[PDB]
Protein backbone atom coordinates (compact mmCIF):
# COMPACT_ATOMS: atom_id res chain seq x y z
CA UNK A 1 0.00 0.00 0.00
CA UNK A 2 2.96 2.46 -0.73
CA UNK A 3 1.77 4.29 -3.95
CA UNK A 4 3.21 7.11 -1.48
CA UNK A 5 6.40 6.69 -2.78
CA UNK A 6 5.23 7.10 -6.31
CA UNK A 7 4.25 10.15 -8.25
CA UNK A 8 1.19 9.33 -10.43
CA UNK A 9 -1.81 11.27 -11.52
CA UNK A 10 -3.83 13.19 -8.58
CA UNK A 11 -6.78 15.20 -8.97
CA UNK A 12 -6.25 18.84 -9.03
CA UNK A 13 -6.84 21.08 -5.80
CA UNK A 14 -9.59 23.02 -6.34
CA UNK A 15 -10.18 25.83 -3.86
CA UNK A 16 -12.19 25.87 -0.21
CA UNK A 17 -14.34 29.37 -0.13
CA UNK A 18 -18.18 30.45 -0.01
CA UNK A 19 -19.64 29.02 -3.31
CA UNK A 20 -18.64 30.89 -6.73
CA UNK A 21 -21.63 33.05 -8.25
CA UNK A 22 -23.00 34.36 -11.11
CA UNK A 23 -21.13 36.88 -12.81
CA UNK A 24 -22.09 36.83 -16.92
CA UNK A 25 -22.98 39.89 -18.36
CA UNK A 26 -27.03 38.82 -18.89
CA UNK A 27 -29.14 35.62 -17.61
CA UNK A 28 -29.04 32.40 -18.84
CA UNK A 29 -30.73 29.33 -18.52
CA UNK A 30 -32.82 31.54 -16.01
CA UNK A 31 -33.91 34.11 -19.21
CA UNK A 32 -37.34 34.63 -19.71
CA UNK A 33 -38.44 36.53 -22.72
CA UNK A 34 -41.60 38.03 -23.21
CA UNK A 35 -42.54 37.74 -27.02
CA UNK A 36 -44.42 38.12 -30.11
CA UNK A 37 -45.02 35.86 -33.19
CA UNK A 38 -45.40 37.09 -37.18
CA UNK A 39 -44.41 40.51 -35.40
CA UNK A 40 -46.12 43.32 -38.21
CA UNK A 41 -47.05 46.63 -36.03
CA UNK A 42 -45.88 50.14 -37.27
CA UNK A 43 -42.59 50.24 -37.12
CA UNK A 44 -41.76 46.55 -36.02
CA UNK A 45 -37.88 46.01 -36.05
CA UNK A 46 -37.21 49.17 -34.12
CA UNK A 47 -36.01 48.17 -30.33
CA UNK A 48 -38.17 50.32 -28.30
CA UNK A 49 -41.47 49.41 -30.40
CA UNK A 50 -40.56 46.38 -30.35
CA UNK A 51 -40.47 46.27 -26.72
CA UNK A 52 -43.54 47.90 -25.70
CA UNK A 53 -45.18 45.50 -27.68
CA UNK A 54 -43.49 42.54 -25.91
CA UNK A 55 -44.26 43.95 -23.18
CA UNK A 56 -48.29 44.54 -23.50
CA UNK A 57 -48.36 40.79 -24.38
CA UNK A 58 -48.39 40.01 -20.50
CA UNK A 59 -50.47 40.90 -17.99
CA UNK A 60 -49.34 39.54 -14.41
CA UNK A 61 -47.81 43.06 -13.32
CA UNK A 62 -48.15 43.38 -9.60
CA UNK A 63 -46.29 46.16 -7.39
CA UNK A 64 -42.50 45.40 -7.56
CA UNK A 65 -41.16 43.70 -4.13
CA UNK A 66 -37.41 42.80 -3.43
CA UNK A 67 -37.34 39.36 -2.43
CA UNK A 68 -33.92 38.71 -2.49
CA UNK A 69 -31.90 42.08 -1.62
CA UNK A 70 -28.37 42.86 -2.77
CA UNK A 71 -26.30 43.50 0.42
CA UNK A 72 -23.16 45.59 -0.83
CA UNK A 73 -26.36 48.07 -2.93
CA UNK A 74 -29.16 50.29 -1.47
CA UNK A 75 -31.62 47.98 -2.54
CA UNK A 76 -34.45 50.64 -2.80
CA UNK A 77 -32.96 52.59 -5.51
CA UNK A 78 -33.22 49.32 -7.54
CA UNK A 79 -36.97 49.17 -6.76
CA UNK A 80 -36.77 52.84 -8.13
CA UNK A 81 -35.11 52.16 -11.08
CA UNK A 82 -37.71 49.40 -11.73
CA UNK A 83 -40.54 51.64 -11.50
CA UNK A 84 -39.17 54.30 -13.06
CA UNK A 85 -38.74 51.83 -16.24
CA UNK A 86 -42.19 50.66 -16.00
CA UNK A 87 -43.47 54.33 -15.54
CA UNK A 88 -41.91 55.99 -18.76
CA UNK A 89 -42.77 53.44 -21.03
CA UNK A 90 -46.30 53.84 -20.12
CA UNK A 91 -46.62 56.87 -23.03
CA UNK A 92 -48.49 58.28 -26.22
CA UNK A 93 -44.09 57.64 -29.92
CA UNK A 94 -40.05 58.82 -30.49
CA UNK A 95 -37.17 55.71 -31.47
CA UNK A 96 -34.75 55.64 -28.41
CA UNK A 97 -36.14 57.10 -24.94
CA UNK A 98 -33.33 57.99 -22.36
CA UNK A 99 -34.40 58.44 -18.34
CA UNK A 100 -35.09 60.95 -16.59
CA UNK A 101 -31.84 61.07 -14.74
CA UNK A 102 -33.13 60.72 -11.53
CA UNK A 103 -31.69 59.87 -7.93
CA UNK A 104 -31.96 55.98 -7.61
CA UNK A 105 -30.68 55.69 -11.55
CA UNK A 106 -27.46 58.26 -10.81
CA UNK A 107 -26.81 55.61 -7.71
CA UNK A 108 -27.39 52.91 -9.49
CA UNK A 109 -24.88 54.37 -12.73
CA UNK A 110 -22.56 54.64 -10.13
CA UNK A 111 -8.31 37.57 -4.14
CA UNK A 112 -11.90 36.10 -2.37
CA UNK A 113 -11.83 32.10 -2.84
CA UNK A 114 -14.70 30.66 -3.95
CA UNK A 115 -15.75 26.94 -4.29
CA UNK A 116 -17.13 25.02 -7.21
CA UNK A 117 -21.36 25.07 -6.56
CA UNK A 118 -23.85 22.93 -9.00
CA UNK A 119 -25.13 25.71 -10.96
CA UNK A 120 -22.56 26.19 -13.63
CA UNK A 121 -22.57 22.26 -14.08
CA UNK A 122 -25.82 22.86 -14.68
CA UNK A 123 -25.83 26.34 -16.75
CA UNK A 124 -23.21 23.95 -19.04
CA UNK A 125 -25.71 21.05 -19.58
CA UNK A 126 -29.16 23.43 -20.47
CA UNK A 127 -26.51 25.13 -23.23
CA UNK A 128 -26.28 21.67 -24.79
CA UNK A 129 -29.98 21.26 -25.30
CA UNK A 130 -32.09 21.76 -28.48
CA UNK A 131 -34.45 24.19 -28.45
CA UNK A 132 -38.06 24.27 -30.27
CA UNK A 133 -36.35 27.86 -32.22
CA UNK A 134 -33.96 28.54 -34.01
CA UNK A 135 -31.59 30.90 -33.47
CA UNK A 136 -29.28 31.51 -37.02
CA UNK A 137 -30.08 30.90 -40.78
CA UNK A 138 -33.37 33.31 -40.49
CA UNK A 139 -33.77 34.62 -44.06
CA UNK A 140 -35.04 33.63 -47.19
CA UNK A 141 -33.01 30.85 -48.66
CA UNK A 142 -30.70 31.26 -51.26
CA UNK A 143 -27.34 29.90 -53.04
CA UNK A 144 -24.30 29.79 -51.07
CA UNK A 145 -22.37 31.53 -53.80
CA UNK A 146 -18.72 31.54 -51.39
CA UNK A 147 -16.24 29.33 -52.99
CA UNK A 148 -15.26 26.49 -50.59
CA UNK A 149 -14.59 22.81 -50.82
CA UNK A 150 -17.29 20.44 -51.42
CA UNK A 151 -16.05 18.05 -48.33
CA UNK A 152 -16.00 21.06 -46.18
CA UNK A 153 -19.56 22.76 -47.33
CA UNK A 154 -20.75 19.42 -46.35
CA UNK A 155 -19.24 19.19 -43.09
CA UNK A 156 -20.17 23.28 -42.63
CA UNK A 157 -23.70 22.48 -43.80
CA UNK A 158 -23.97 18.89 -41.27
CA UNK A 159 -22.44 21.13 -38.38
CA UNK A 160 -25.34 23.88 -38.85
CA UNK A 161 -28.27 21.40 -38.93
CA UNK A 162 -27.16 20.27 -35.62
CA UNK A 163 -26.65 23.56 -33.54
CA UNK A 164 -29.38 25.77 -35.11
CA UNK A 165 -31.67 24.90 -32.25
CA UNK A 166 -28.85 25.19 -29.59
CA UNK A 167 -29.55 27.04 -26.84
CA UNK A 168 -25.86 28.36 -27.10
CA UNK A 169 -27.32 29.21 -30.35
CA UNK A 170 -29.62 31.64 -28.48
CA UNK A 171 -27.11 32.79 -26.35
CA UNK A 172 -24.35 34.08 -28.97
CA UNK A 173 -27.17 35.68 -30.68
CA UNK A 174 -28.06 37.52 -27.87
CA UNK A 175 -24.85 38.68 -26.53
CA UNK A 176 -24.56 39.89 -30.13
CA UNK A 177 -27.89 41.99 -30.29
CA UNK A 178 -27.15 43.29 -26.52
CA UNK A 179 -23.50 44.26 -27.40
CA UNK A 180 -24.25 46.17 -30.21
CA UNK A 181 -27.00 48.15 -29.17
CA UNK A 182 -24.90 49.00 -26.33
CA UNK A 183 -22.42 50.00 -28.78
CA UNK A 184 -25.19 52.00 -30.53
CA UNK A 185 -26.12 53.80 -27.63
CA UNK A 186 -23.12 54.31 -25.97
CA UNK A 187 -21.84 56.58 -29.16
CA UNK A 188 -24.88 58.32 -30.69
CA UNK A 189 -26.24 59.34 -26.85
CA UNK A 190 -22.99 59.65 -24.59
CA UNK A 191 -24.84 62.14 -22.03
CA UNK A 192 -28.02 60.27 -21.94
CA UNK A 193 -29.26 57.68 -19.76
CA UNK A 194 -30.86 55.75 -23.03
CA UNK A 195 -33.34 52.68 -21.89
CA UNK A 196 -32.00 49.90 -24.00
CA UNK A 197 -34.44 46.95 -24.70
CA UNK A 198 -32.68 43.56 -24.24
CA UNK A 199 -34.11 41.71 -27.67
CA UNK A 200 -33.71 38.58 -29.73
CA UNK A 201 -35.29 36.92 -32.56
CA UNK A 202 -35.83 33.74 -33.78
CA UNK A 203 -37.77 31.69 -36.06
CA UNK A 204 -40.43 29.21 -34.11
CA UNK A 205 -40.80 25.19 -34.35
CA UNK A 206 -43.70 25.88 -36.78
CA UNK A 207 -41.06 28.26 -38.82
CA UNK A 208 -42.86 31.73 -37.26
CA UNK A 209 -40.33 35.06 -37.07
CA UNK A 210 -40.98 36.01 -32.79
CA UNK A 211 -38.81 38.43 -31.59
CA UNK A 212 -37.81 38.58 -27.99
CA UNK A 213 -37.52 40.66 -24.83
CA UNK A 214 -35.37 39.25 -21.81
CA UNK A 215 -35.58 42.86 -19.71
CA UNK A 216 -33.40 45.97 -20.35
CA UNK A 217 -30.49 47.88 -19.72
CA UNK A 218 -30.17 51.35 -19.07
CA UNK A 219 -26.73 52.70 -19.63
CA UNK A 220 -24.33 55.24 -17.86
CA UNK A 221 -22.80 58.34 -19.06
CA UNK A 222 -20.59 57.42 -22.61
CA UNK A 223 -17.96 59.56 -23.61
CA UNK A 224 -15.58 57.28 -24.18
CA UNK A 225 -12.34 57.70 -25.77
CA UNK A 226 -9.75 55.02 -25.20
CA UNK A 227 -11.36 52.11 -26.07
CA UNK A 228 -11.39 50.90 -22.11
CA UNK A 229 -13.29 53.28 -21.41
CA UNK A 230 -16.32 51.45 -19.07
CA UNK A 231 -19.77 52.54 -19.61
CA UNK A 232 -21.39 51.66 -16.55
CA UNK A 233 -25.05 49.80 -16.55
CA UNK A 234 -27.73 48.51 -14.71
CA UNK A 235 -29.25 45.31 -16.47
CA UNK A 236 -33.39 44.12 -15.43
CA UNK A 237 -33.92 40.86 -16.86
CA UNK A 238 -37.02 38.79 -16.73
CA UNK A 239 -36.89 34.82 -14.66
CA UNK A 240 -38.65 33.01 -13.59
CA UNK A 241 -36.19 31.40 -10.89
CA UNK A 242 -36.67 32.03 -7.21
CA UNK A 243 -33.21 33.35 -6.27
CA UNK A 244 -33.80 32.03 -2.86
CA UNK A 245 -33.01 28.73 -3.74
CA UNK A 246 -29.99 29.27 -4.38
CA UNK A 247 -28.92 33.10 -2.85
CA UNK A 248 -25.14 32.31 -3.34
CA UNK A 249 -25.45 32.47 -7.00
CA UNK A 250 -27.10 35.54 -7.20
CA UNK A 251 -24.92 37.54 -4.52
CA UNK A 252 -24.24 39.98 -7.39
CA UNK A 253 -28.01 40.98 -7.88
CA UNK A 254 -30.86 42.50 -6.17
CA UNK A 255 -33.91 40.41 -6.71
CA UNK A 256 -37.40 41.65 -7.08
CA UNK A 257 -40.62 40.10 -7.31
CA UNK A 258 -42.35 41.74 -10.26
CA UNK A 259 -45.76 39.57 -10.95
CA UNK A 260 -47.33 36.32 -11.93
CA UNK A 261 -47.02 34.24 -15.08
CA UNK A 262 -49.10 31.26 -16.57
CA UNK A 263 -48.83 29.75 -12.36
CA UNK A 264 -45.64 30.97 -10.75
CA UNK A 265 -44.17 34.54 -9.62
CA UNK A 266 -41.74 36.59 -11.97
CA UNK A 267 -39.13 37.97 -10.98
CA UNK A 268 -36.61 40.85 -12.44
CA UNK A 269 -32.92 40.14 -11.42
CA UNK A 270 -31.49 43.51 -11.32
CA UNK A 271 -27.34 44.40 -11.26
CA UNK A 272 -25.41 47.24 -12.25
CA UNK A 273 -21.91 46.10 -14.65
CA UNK A 274 -20.18 47.61 -17.16
CA UNK A 275 -18.44 47.13 -20.50
CA UNK A 276 -16.13 49.30 -23.03
CA UNK A 277 -16.17 49.44 -26.59
CA UNK A 278 -13.62 46.30 -26.48
CA UNK A 279 -15.69 44.01 -24.64
CA UNK A 280 -18.78 44.70 -26.59
CA UNK A 281 -16.87 43.56 -29.57
CA UNK A 282 -16.33 40.57 -28.32
CA UNK A 283 -20.02 40.35 -27.72
CA UNK A 284 -20.52 41.38 -30.87
CA UNK A 285 -18.21 38.89 -32.24
CA UNK A 286 -19.78 35.85 -30.30
CA UNK A 287 -20.29 33.78 -34.05
CA UNK A 288 -16.90 32.95 -34.09
CA UNK A 289 -17.56 30.33 -31.68
CA UNK A 290 -19.79 28.64 -34.29
CA UNK A 291 -16.42 28.70 -36.37
CA UNK A 292 -14.40 27.71 -33.56
CA UNK A 293 -16.48 24.91 -32.59
CA UNK A 294 -17.06 23.31 -36.09
CA UNK A 295 -13.61 23.62 -36.80
CA UNK A 296 -12.64 21.26 -33.80
CA UNK A 297 -15.50 19.26 -35.45
CA UNK A 298 -13.94 18.70 -38.61
CA UNK A 299 -10.55 17.63 -37.62
CA UNK A 300 -12.09 14.67 -35.49
CA UNK A 301 -13.95 14.36 -38.49
CA UNK A 302 -10.91 14.19 -40.68
CA UNK A 303 -8.54 12.50 -38.04
CA UNK A 304 -12.04 9.52 -38.26
CA UNK A 305 -12.36 9.27 -41.81
CA UNK A 306 -8.77 9.07 -42.97
CA UNK A 307 -8.32 5.51 -40.52
CA UNK A 308 -10.96 3.77 -42.25
CA UNK A 309 -9.73 5.99 -45.37
CA UNK A 310 -13.76 7.28 -46.92
CA UNK A 311 -15.53 10.35 -45.91
CA UNK A 312 -17.07 9.57 -42.40
CA UNK A 313 -19.23 13.33 -42.59
CA UNK A 314 -22.48 11.55 -43.71
CA UNK A 315 -22.36 8.65 -42.10
CA UNK A 316 -21.51 10.23 -38.90
CA UNK A 317 -24.40 12.68 -38.75
CA UNK A 318 -26.99 11.09 -40.33
CA UNK A 319 -26.64 6.99 -39.14
CA UNK A 320 -26.30 7.70 -35.61
CA UNK A 321 -24.03 5.28 -34.64
CA UNK A 322 -20.49 6.43 -34.05
CA UNK A 323 -20.58 8.15 -30.59
CA UNK A 324 -17.92 9.78 -28.29
CA UNK A 325 -17.76 10.11 -24.53
CA UNK A 326 -18.99 13.36 -23.55
CA UNK A 327 -20.74 13.40 -20.27
CA UNK A 328 -21.38 10.95 -17.13
CA UNK A 329 -24.09 9.58 -15.29
CA UNK A 330 -24.98 7.41 -12.19
CA UNK A 331 -23.95 4.45 -14.37
CA UNK A 332 -20.47 6.51 -15.41
CA UNK A 333 -19.41 7.40 -18.74
CA UNK A 334 -21.93 8.26 -21.02
CA UNK A 335 -20.98 8.42 -25.28
CA UNK A 336 -23.11 10.49 -27.80
CA UNK A 337 -23.90 11.10 -31.96
CA UNK A 338 -21.80 13.68 -33.34
CA UNK A 339 -25.02 16.09 -33.13
CA UNK A 340 -24.41 15.87 -29.22
CA UNK A 341 -20.26 16.43 -29.86
CA UNK A 342 -21.30 19.46 -32.04
CA UNK A 343 -23.47 21.16 -29.83
CA UNK A 344 -21.30 20.63 -26.62
CA UNK A 345 -17.99 22.07 -28.36
CA UNK A 346 -20.20 24.57 -29.22
CA UNK A 347 -21.09 25.45 -25.55
CA UNK A 348 -18.14 25.09 -24.25
CA UNK A 349 -16.93 27.48 -26.99
CA UNK A 350 -19.84 30.10 -25.94
CA UNK A 351 -19.03 29.57 -22.55
CA UNK A 352 -15.57 30.28 -22.29
CA UNK A 353 -16.47 33.70 -24.18
CA UNK A 354 -19.18 34.64 -21.76
CA UNK A 355 -16.67 33.92 -19.01
CA UNK A 356 -12.85 34.71 -20.66
CA UNK A 357 -11.23 35.54 -17.65
CA UNK A 358 -6.98 35.44 -17.53
CA UNK A 359 -7.37 32.66 -14.97
CA UNK A 360 -9.30 30.26 -18.09
CA UNK A 361 -6.32 31.79 -20.27
CA UNK A 362 -3.65 30.11 -17.67
CA UNK A 363 -6.05 26.84 -16.85
CA UNK A 364 -6.59 25.92 -20.15
CA UNK A 365 -2.58 26.34 -21.63
CA UNK A 366 -1.29 24.23 -18.47
CA UNK A 367 -4.21 21.73 -18.22
CA UNK A 368 -3.28 21.11 -22.04
CA UNK A 369 0.26 20.02 -20.97
CA UNK A 370 -1.18 17.47 -18.46
CA UNK A 371 -3.63 16.24 -20.72
CA UNK A 372 -0.97 14.82 -23.19
CA UNK A 373 0.72 13.05 -20.92
CA UNK A 374 -1.81 11.57 -19.14
CA UNK A 375 -3.38 10.35 -22.68
CA UNK A 376 0.53 9.19 -23.50
CA UNK A 377 0.62 7.42 -19.82
CA UNK A 378 -2.89 5.96 -21.34
CA UNK A 379 -1.82 4.68 -24.98
CA UNK A 380 1.09 3.55 -24.27
CA UNK A 381 1.58 -0.08 -22.68
CA UNK A 382 5.32 1.01 -22.14
CA UNK A 383 4.87 4.67 -21.95
CA UNK A 384 7.81 5.57 -19.64
CA UNK A 385 8.00 8.57 -17.24
CA UNK A 386 7.59 12.55 -17.50
CA UNK A 387 8.51 15.50 -16.31
CA UNK A 388 6.07 18.19 -14.94
CA UNK A 389 7.06 21.75 -14.61
CA UNK A 390 5.51 22.87 -11.57
CA UNK A 391 2.77 21.76 -14.00
CA UNK A 392 0.38 20.86 -10.59
CA UNK A 393 1.10 24.26 -9.51
CA UNK A 394 0.97 26.43 -12.55
CA UNK A 395 -2.41 24.79 -13.24
CA UNK A 396 -3.74 24.87 -9.44
CA UNK A 397 -3.09 28.62 -9.05
CA UNK A 398 -5.24 29.16 -11.83
CA UNK A 399 -8.27 28.11 -9.62
CA UNK A 400 -9.24 31.16 -7.33
CA UNK A 401 -12.89 32.18 -8.10
CA UNK A 402 -14.18 31.65 -11.42
CA UNK A 403 -17.30 29.25 -11.74
CA UNK A 404 -16.30 28.32 -15.15
CA UNK A 405 -12.69 27.62 -14.45
CA UNK A 406 -13.55 25.59 -11.98
CA UNK A 407 -15.86 23.24 -13.24
CA UNK A 408 -13.24 23.01 -16.25
CA UNK A 409 -11.24 21.49 -13.55
CA UNK A 410 -13.71 19.41 -12.17
CA UNK A 411 -14.09 18.23 -15.54
CA UNK A 412 -10.68 17.51 -15.56
CA UNK A 413 -10.62 16.05 -12.63
CA UNK A 414 -13.13 13.69 -13.89
CA UNK A 415 -10.87 12.73 -17.03
CA UNK A 416 -8.19 11.67 -14.84
CA UNK A 417 -10.19 9.59 -12.58
CA UNK A 418 -11.15 7.58 -16.40
CA UNK A 419 -8.16 8.04 -18.13
CA UNK A 420 -6.16 5.59 -16.17
CA UNK A 421 -9.13 3.74 -14.39
CA UNK B 1 -26.39 13.16 -18.16
CA UNK B 2 -23.86 16.11 -16.60
CA UNK B 3 -21.94 17.04 -19.84
CA UNK B 4 -17.78 17.06 -19.58
CA UNK B 5 -16.49 17.59 -22.97
CA UNK B 6 -13.08 16.66 -21.72
CA UNK B 7 -13.88 13.36 -21.79
CA UNK B 8 -13.64 13.45 -25.17
CA UNK B 9 -9.81 12.94 -24.99
CA UNK B 10 -10.37 9.52 -23.51
CA UNK B 11 -11.33 9.05 -27.55
CA UNK B 12 -9.87 11.79 -29.56
CA UNK B 13 -6.01 12.08 -29.20
CA UNK B 14 -6.22 15.56 -28.63
CA UNK B 15 -5.74 16.57 -31.75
Amino acid sequence: IEPFLKTTPRPLRLPNGPPCSQRSKFLLMDALKLSIEDPSHEGEGIPLYDAIKCMRTFFGWKEPNVVKPHEKGINPNYLLSWKQVLAELQDIIPKTKNMKKTSQLKWALGPELRSLASWIQNEFNKACELTDSSWIELDEIGEDVAPIEHIASMRRNYFTSEVSHCRATEYIMKGVYINTALLNASCAAMDDFQLIPMISKCRTKEGRRKTNLYGFIIKGRSHLRNDTDVVNFVSMEFSLTDPRLEPHKWEKYCVLEIGDMLSRPMFLYVRTNGTSKIKMKWGMEMRRCLLQSLQQIESMIEAESSVKEKDMTKEFFENKSETWPIGESPKGVEESSIGKVCRTLLAKSVFNSLYASPQLEGFSAESRKLLLIVQALRDNLEPGTFDLGGLYEAIEECLINDPWVLLNASWFNSFLTHALS
Amino acid sequence: MDVNPTLLFLKVPAQ
